[PDB]
């Protein structure tokens, strides 16, 4: 993974020793290089995964986020360019510098080996994240939003450490190589009830997990848009990446502790979907459609079949370009009318109409319009749930409902109708925004011509 | 016949004989504890260095 963790290190010299004016120029043609150079990677076997040294591996599971990872790290820098310009040129040094060590955090935490690291890692995401937000967020909420963001997941992680420290001791390693093959069953006792809850809780809140959600909706609502990005393109992946791999260990035992984890998740989604079509707040509706979508995969990650974690990673990709999507868009009309709120600024597609076409395309994968990615881990979840209970059909065809509900009355409140008339600003699209939409969108829709890749390793 | 001893004679240590024979355990004393397993040996690397978590060295 050196070939991956050195240039992006790299980064960091180039941006402070770049000449003032070709800070952004700079560091996104290259992190475009090295998220080229990460189609490497795809040198995937049938039987085993890509095991480099002692530190780092891949496999199927890990690739498809290291690529996303890398490829978001261009998108950030030219979303975020724009209103950092009046920024002085150490503190616009400095945030790129955030985002870097970001990217470094990332790729190491999505290749670790032994499961300490993988949480050393999982747990250094936090500093820069919590940077990002609090000292460049908008408002004077963004340090309520940095403490919830923080204490909530440390409240999940310190009981994650104790767990994995007691499995080491127990079964000497935390290696994962060596934990599919020294695993051994989780019998019935109040010691492995909570044994398992610190190995999962962690995770849950990252998410995040219906109940423990509600620090999502306020730390969008403050971010910045690259803050908001890395935030639902990633950051939440965390959560669901520490879960497929730690379930290895937690058998049997997830037989039935899952249960009131997928009461939850399968009940949350429909609360959070009919919650969207209420939202006031643009940013806060695609937070909340976000907690909607990933509870899909924390049910197809518990109920542990071939199919269900075939649906979870390819959810899990498709979400993350859909999502991160939808906040650029709301952030490009946030750039020019200064609010959040959804019906201040209507019939947009009259004034910019192919900005309304990102919004449509971006509406239909986040519906799940067939064949899209985002349609195919959908039906690959449904299906799979449908053997683990038949009656779970309802719950996920009414979603499905709902969710389209959702997803086109953003589109009609903001795009349709009658502009409004004191909004005299609304300037013509910038080939700076055109082109953040269309690399989310591109790379989105050329998957669905060969999914594999992003199937994860029980394809 | 008598001479007094001069100054510095009887505070002497002498030498005396006895067939008293010489005391074996004075102190009646048990039998000392074993000491600890000597250690000795040749000094090599750590298997694998520190082995902590996942230090390589
Ligand atoms: C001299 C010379 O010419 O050759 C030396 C050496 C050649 O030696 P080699 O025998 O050929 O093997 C080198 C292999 O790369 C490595 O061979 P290796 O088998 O010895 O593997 C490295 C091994 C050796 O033992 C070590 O631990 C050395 C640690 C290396 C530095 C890592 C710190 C930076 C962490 C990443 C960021 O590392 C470990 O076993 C422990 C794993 C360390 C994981 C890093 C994270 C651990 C702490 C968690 C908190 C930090 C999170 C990230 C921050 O060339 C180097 O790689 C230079 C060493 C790297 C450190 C110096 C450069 C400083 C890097 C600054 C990073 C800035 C971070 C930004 C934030």
């Amino acid at each position: 993974m050196l070939k991956y963790i050195i240039p992006t290190i790299m980064l960091m010299p180039l941006t402070w020793l770049s000449k003032n004016n070709m800070i952004w120029v700079n560091s996104t043609a290259h992190s475009l290089l090295i998220s080229f150079t990460s189609l490497l990677l795809m040198n995937q076997f049938g039987d085993n995964s890509l095991n480099f040294s002692l530190l780092f591996f891949s496999d199927s599971l890990s690739t498809p986020l290291l690529i996303l990872t890398m490829w978001l790290l261009p998108l950030m820098l030219m979303a975020s360019q724009h209103h950092l310009s009046k920024e002085n040129l150490t503190r616009k040094k400095l945030f790129i510098t955030m985002l870097i060590s970001l990217q470094l955090f990332l790729i190491m935490t999505f290749t670790a080996m032994e499961l300490i690291l993988f949480y050393i890692l999982f747990e250094a995401t936090l500093v820069p994240t919590l940077i990002i937000i609090t000292r460049w967020g908008n408002q004077t909420e963004r340090l309520n939003a940095g403490l919830y963001f923080l204490f909530y997941t440390l409240a999940g992680s310190l009981p994650l450490l104790v767990a994995l420290i007691y499995i080491q001791n127990t079964v000497g390693s935390l290696n994962f190589l060596m934990l599919q093959y020294w695993v051994q069953p989780v019998h019935n006792s109040w010691s492995n009830v909570f044994m398992w809850l610190a190995c999962m809780m962690a995770f849950m809140v990252k998410m995040p997990l219906y109940g423990l959600h509600l620090w999502l909706p306020k730390a969008h609502v403050e971010a910045p848009i690259a803050g908001s990005m890395v935030l639902a393109a990633v950051l939440l992946k965390l959560g669901g990446y520490g879960m497929l791999r730690i379930t290895l260990i937690l058998n049997p035992m997830t037989d039935f502790m899952a249960y009131p984890f997928i009461m939850l998740s399968l009940w949350g989604m429909i609360m959070t979907s009919s919650i969207c079509l209420r939202q006031t707040d643009l940013k806060s509706l695609i937070a909340y459609s976000s907690v909607s979508h990933m509870a899909l995969v924390i049910v197809a990650i518990l109920i542990q079949t071939p199919w269900s974690y075939m649906g979870a990673t390819a959810l899990m990709i498709a979400h993350g370009l859909t999502s991160s999507m939808l906040f650029c868009l709301a952030n490009s009309n946030y750039e020019r009318i200064h609010s959040r709120t959804m019906i201040l600024a209507r019939g947009l597609q009259t004034l910019l109409p192919l900005m309304a076409t990102w919004w449509l395309l971006a509406s239909l994968t986040n519906l799940a319009l067939p064949p899209t990615i985002n349609l195919i881990g959908e039906l690959f979840v449904v299906m799979s749930t449908f053997s683990w209970s038949n009656i779970t059909i309802i719950l996920m065809g009414v979603n499905m409902v709902i969710t389209a509900l959702y997803s086109l009355y953003m589109l009609i409140m903001t795009q349709r109708g009658k502009y409004t008339y004191h909004i005299n600003n609304i300037s013509p699209s910038f080939t700076r925004e055109n082109a953040l939409m269309s690399l989310h969108i591109l790379p989105l829709l050329l998957l669905t011509l060969n999914p594999k890749i992003i199937l994860g390793p029980l394809y | 016949g008598w001479v007094r001893p001069d100054l510095g004679d009887l505070s002497k240590v002498t030498k005396v004989k006895t067939d008293r024979p010489l005391p074996e355990n004075p102190y009646h004393s048990r039998a000392r504890p074993e000491p600890n397993p000597e250690v000795e040996g040749d000094l090599k690397p750590a298997r694998h260095g520190s082995r902590l978590f996942f230090w390589t060295m």
